[PDB]
C-alpha cells in the first residue's frame, strides 16, 4: 500500500504561507527520519530537511534560504513543512521520504504540486474527442479527450480507472493568458470500439473535481 | 569513606583538574606551530577527554615537544584515575 | 599556512538579489571558517562563525554554508548598506590566515551628479591662497568627468579630483574637484565655472560664480 | 562600549621605531588572546602575532619578515606591539583584535594609521564653504568644509558631533609636496538653514588638534 | 557540503546494449552511494543502495559498482521501460546531497 | 618517495632586496623539511632546519616559513655572499629527499 500519501496541489499567493502534509502508513519505527526533496520543473532533487518524529528535531540545508519549517505529531503520524513567503522562484514539486536512519530512501511519496501566483482556481472543462466520420478505420483506432482551461497544474488522466492504460499518450499542459491545457490519447483494437465501452477519468486535485466522460462516435 | 574512597574520590576531583589545565597548557604549547589543529580551547578540552580515557582517535593529537609533554600527564593521570577507582570497587568487595 | 581563495575579487549584483561569496581552502578546515565585514575607512565587523552560526546584531539576510574546502556567504536581496569588503578567515590550523577578500558592488539605476560650486573663504584668503571647491555628489554610474573654465577659458593646473567608493547609502559615487590658486593668481580673475559631463545628460551640467 | 582602544596614528622616521597600544574593556577572561592585523592601503587584512596577556607568551607569522614584538601588561589590562626599524613598506593601519581561544575574532580595534615618513606634523586648515550668493536655492542645500595642508594621515570629519550624520561625503585626501587635502559636503533641507547650526568637527589625532567650525551664508 | 556530479548529462543507447552511468564525489565517501529512477511525472525509485547492493523489485540488468569518489550505475541490454532520470545520492557525511542526474535515451 | 620541486630553477634578484626560494612536496610532510646552501665547489650548509628554526651561526637574513606541502626560504635584503644553490630536504617519509636545487642571481 501507499507508505507515504501527499496532498495533490496547493495554490499559494506571492507572500503567503501553505503546509504540506504527508501522512505515514506501514512500519513506523522509532527510528525512522522523514524528508524533504524540492524539485522545480526541468531540474533535478534538491534537499531541503529532515525531522525525526520521535525525538522531534529537525535539521535544514544551510545552502539554501531558510524558508521551511519541519513539525511533526506523533498521535496521526503525519509530517508537516511550514513554508513561508514564497515567491515564484517557490513554484516545485515538494516529494517527501522515510529514511530508516541507514542513509537512502526506500520510499518517495508522489510529490505535492505547489504553484505561486494571484491567479484563481480554475476547474477543467473535458471534450470528447471522436473520429470524424469520413475518418479511415484501420486495424487500429485512436480516441481522445481535450483537457482545456484550468489552474493550477497538474491533472492525473486515465483510461477506464486505470484498467486501460497500454497504448496511452498524455501530452504536458500549455500556458494561455493564465490557464493551462492539455490532451490525452488512447489505441485500441478497432474492434473493440464501442463494444467496449472506453471513458477517460480526468481529476483536478487543486478544486477536488474528477470528472469522466465516454468516448461515442459521432452520429 | 576510609582510604579505599578517598583515593579514588580524590583521583576523580584531580582528573577533572587536569583535564582543565591540560586543555589551557595544549593550547599554549601547541600555538605558534604550523600545522597544528590543538590549538582552541572547547575542542582541546574533548581532545583531554578521550586522551585521559586512552580512546584517542586521531582527529586531534599534539605535534610539539611541550604539548606532547602535557598530553602525557593527562594519559598518566587518566589511566591511575580510572584504575584508582577500579582497585577502589575490588577492595569494596573484597571486604563484603 | 592554509591558503583561503575568494573568487571572485568584485562580485556586482542589482538591489533585492540574492547574492553568494565564496572561499576556498588549500586543504580540509572543517567548519572552521569564519566571515567579517569592512567598510570604507572601518574595521573588520564579524558576521558569520564557524561557517554558518550567527552573530547577535547581524541581519537575518546575512547566512553561511559550506564544509571542508568549499564555503559560501549569502546575503538574501541585497541592499545599499552592503557595500564593503568581506573577508574570510580560518581557525582550523595555525596560524590564522585570512581570504584575498571580495568587494561587494551594487547596481542601481542612473543618477544625475548634484553639482556644487563653493567659492574660497575669508579665512583661507585672510591666509594667502584660494581654493575653489566643487562637489559632484550622488551619481551613477562612477564614469564622469570634471572641467574649469576661468572667464571662459580652461583651466588645468592647480586641479586637484578625489572620487569616492560606492556610497552605502544609495548604492551611488561622489567626486570632489578643489581648484587651488594664489591669493595673486585668484585676484586678477572674475568668473570662475565647474562643469561636469556624465551620461545622464547630453548637456553638461555647470555651476559658476563670480567673484564679487 | 569601546572594548579596544587604538591611538588614532603615530608618525615615525625611517628606521626608528613605534610602540603601539591596546587597551582591552569589558569581559578580560584569562584564556583571552590579543591578535594584531597589518591593513596597507588597497590590500587586505594580514596576521601579524598573537599574545595571552595572562601567561605572556606571544606568536608571530613566520612567513613574512620578523619585525613585532608583542608584550603586555596584566595591571592596566593593555597590549604592546613593539614596531622596529620601519621602511616605507611598514605604513598600514594595524588593528588589534580579541579572541575568546575559539578562533573567530568577536571584537577588533579601531585601529592606529601607522605613517613612516621623515616628514614633520602639520595641523590642518579648516576653511567653511557658504554657497555663492547667486546660486539657486532648490528643495536641498549643499554645505562642506576644507580640510587643507595637514600630515600625515587620518583626520575625523563629523557634523555637528555626530548628531548630524545622513547625506554626508568625505573625499579621500590627496597629497601635494608633503601635506594632505580633503574636502566634506553634508545636505540638509533649505527650510533648516541657517535656522539649525550645521558645524563640522574635524579632528587630526597627529597633533591632537580637534576644531570646529559653524557654516554661515556669505554676507 | 559533498558534491556529486554526473557525466554525461544525457546517454544515449541502441536497445539490447550495455549502459553505464557515472556518479563522481568531491571526496572519498566510501560505498555510501545510492541510485535512484524517476520516470516522466512520477516519483524517484530506489534501484541500488551502498553503491552494489540490489533492492527486492528492481530487475537483475540494474547492477551496482564503485567506491572511495568514482561510482557506476549499470544496466544490462537497455529495454524501452529504462527511459528516466537517474540520480546518486550519498549519505557519507551531512548533509545528504544527490547528483545532477542522467537521462537515458534509446 | 616524496618528490620535492623547486621554482625557480634560477632566481634573479637586486641587492638589498628580498627574496623567497620556493619549495614544494608531492604529499603532507607537516614541518619536516630542511634548507641547505651550496657555493661553488663547495660543501652542503644547513641554513634552516624543520621548517622555520634557525640555526646557530647562519645570518637573520635567512628565515624559514611554510608546512605541509608548501614551504619557502626567505633572505632579508640579499648581499653578494648569498650566491649559491639552495636545496630543500625532507625527513617525513622514508626514503629521504632533495629538492631540485635553486641558483641564486643577483
Amino acid at each position: 500500500q501507499v507508505q507515504l500519501q501527499q496532498p495533490g496541489a496547493e495554490l499559494v499567493k506571492p507572500g503567503a504561507s501553505v503546509k504540506l502534509s504527508c501522512k505515514a502508513s506501514g512500519y513506523t519505527f522509532t527510528s525512522d527520519w522523514i524528508h524533504w526533496v524540492k524539485q522545480r520543473p526541468g531540474h533535478g532533487l534538491e534537499w531541503i530537511g529532515e525531522i525525526i518524529p520521535s525525538y522531534g528535531r529537525a535539521n535544514y540545508n544551510e545552502k539554501i534560504q531558510k524558508k521551511a519549517t519541519l513539525t511533526a505529531d506523533k498521535s496521526s503520524s503525519t509530517a508537516f513543512m511550514q513554508l513561508s513567503s514564497l515567491t515564484s522562484e517557490d513554484s516545485a514539486v515538494y516529494y517527501c521520504a522515510r529514511e530508516r536512519g541507514d542513509g537512502y530512501f526506500a520510499v518517495w511519496g508522489a510529490g505535492t504540486t505547489v504553484t505561486v501566483s494571484s491567479a484563481k482556481t480554475t476547474p477543467p472543462s473535458v471534450y470528447p474527442l471522436a473520429p470524424g466520420s469520413a475518418a479511415q478505420t484501420n486495424s487500429m483506432v485512436t480516441l481522445g479527450c481535450l483537457v482545456k482551461g484550468y489552474f493550477p497544474e497538474p491533472v492525473t488522466v486515465t483510461w477506464n480507472s486505470g484498467s486501460l492504460s497500454s497504448g496511452v499518450h498524455t501530452f504536458p499542459a500549455v500556458l494561455q493568458s493564465d490557464l493551462y491545457t492539455l490532451s490525452s490519447s488512447v489505441t485500441v483494437p478497432s474492434s473493440s470500439w464501442p463494444s467496449e465501452t472506453v471513458t477517460c477519468n480526468v481529476a483536478h486535485p487543486a478544486s477536488s473535481t474528477k470528472v469522466d466522460k465516454k468516448i461515442v462516435p459521432r452520429d | 569513606s576510609a582510604l579505599h574512597w578517598r583515593a579514588a574520590g580524590a583521583a576523580t576531583v584531580l582528573l577533572v583538574i587536569v583535564l582543565l589545565a591540560g586543555s589551557y597548557l595544549a593550547v599554549l604549547a601547541e600555538r605558534g606551530a604550523p600545522g597544528a589543529q590543538l590549538i582552541t580551547y572547547p575542542r582541546a578540552l574533548w581532545w583531554s577527554v578521550e586522551t585521559a580515557t586512552t580512546v584517542g582517535y586521531g582527529d586531534l593529537y599534539p605535534v610539539t615537544l611541550w604539548g606532547r609533554l602535557v598530553a602525557v600527564v593527562v594519559m598518566v593521570a587518566g589511566i591511575t584515575s580510572f584504575g584508582l577507582v577500579t582497585a577502589a570497587l575490588a577492595t569494596w568487595f573484597v571486604g563484603r | 599556512d592554509i591558503l583561503l581563495t575568494q573568487s571572485p575579487a568584485i562580485l556586482s549584483v542589482s538591489p533585492g538579489e540574492r547574492v553568494s561569496f565564496s572561499c576556498r581552502a588549500s586543504q580540509s578546515i572543517g567548519t572552521d571558517i569564519h566571515w567579517y565585514q569592512q567598510r570604507t575607512n572601518g574595521s573588520p565587523r564579524l558576521l558569520i562563525k564557524y561557517a554558518s552560526e550567527s552573530i547577535s546584531g547581524i541581519p537575518s539576510r546575512f547566512s553561511g554554508s559550506g564544509s571542508g574546502t568549499d564555503f559560501t556567504l549569502s546575503i538574501n536581496s541585497v541592499e545599499s548598506e552592503d557595500i564593503a569588503n568581506y573577508y574570510c578567515q580560518q581557525s582550523n590550523r595555525w596560524p590564522f590566515t585570512f581570504g584575498s577578500g571580495t568587494k561587494l558592488e551594487i547596481k542601481r539605476a542612473d543618477a544625475a551628479p548634484t553639482v556644487s560650486i563653493f567659492p574660497p573663504s575669508s579665512e583661507q584668503l585672510t591666509s594667502g591662497g584660494a581654493s575653489v571647491v566643487c562637489f559632484l555628489n550622488n551619481f551613477y554610474p562612477k564614469d564622469i568627468n570634471v572641467k574649469w573654465k576661468i572667464d571662459g577659458s580652461e583651466r588645468q593646473n592647480g586641479v586637484l579630483n578625489s572620487w569616492t567608493d560606492q556610497d552605502s547609502k544609495d548604492s551611488t559615487y561622489s567626486m570632489s574637484s578643489t581648484l587651488t590658486l594664489t591669493k595673486d593668481e585668484y585676484e586678477r580673475h572674475n568668473s570662475y565655472t565647474c562643469e561636469a559631463t556624465h551620461k545622464t545628460s547630453t548637456s553638461p551640467i555647470v555651476k559658476s560664480f563670480n567673484r564679487n
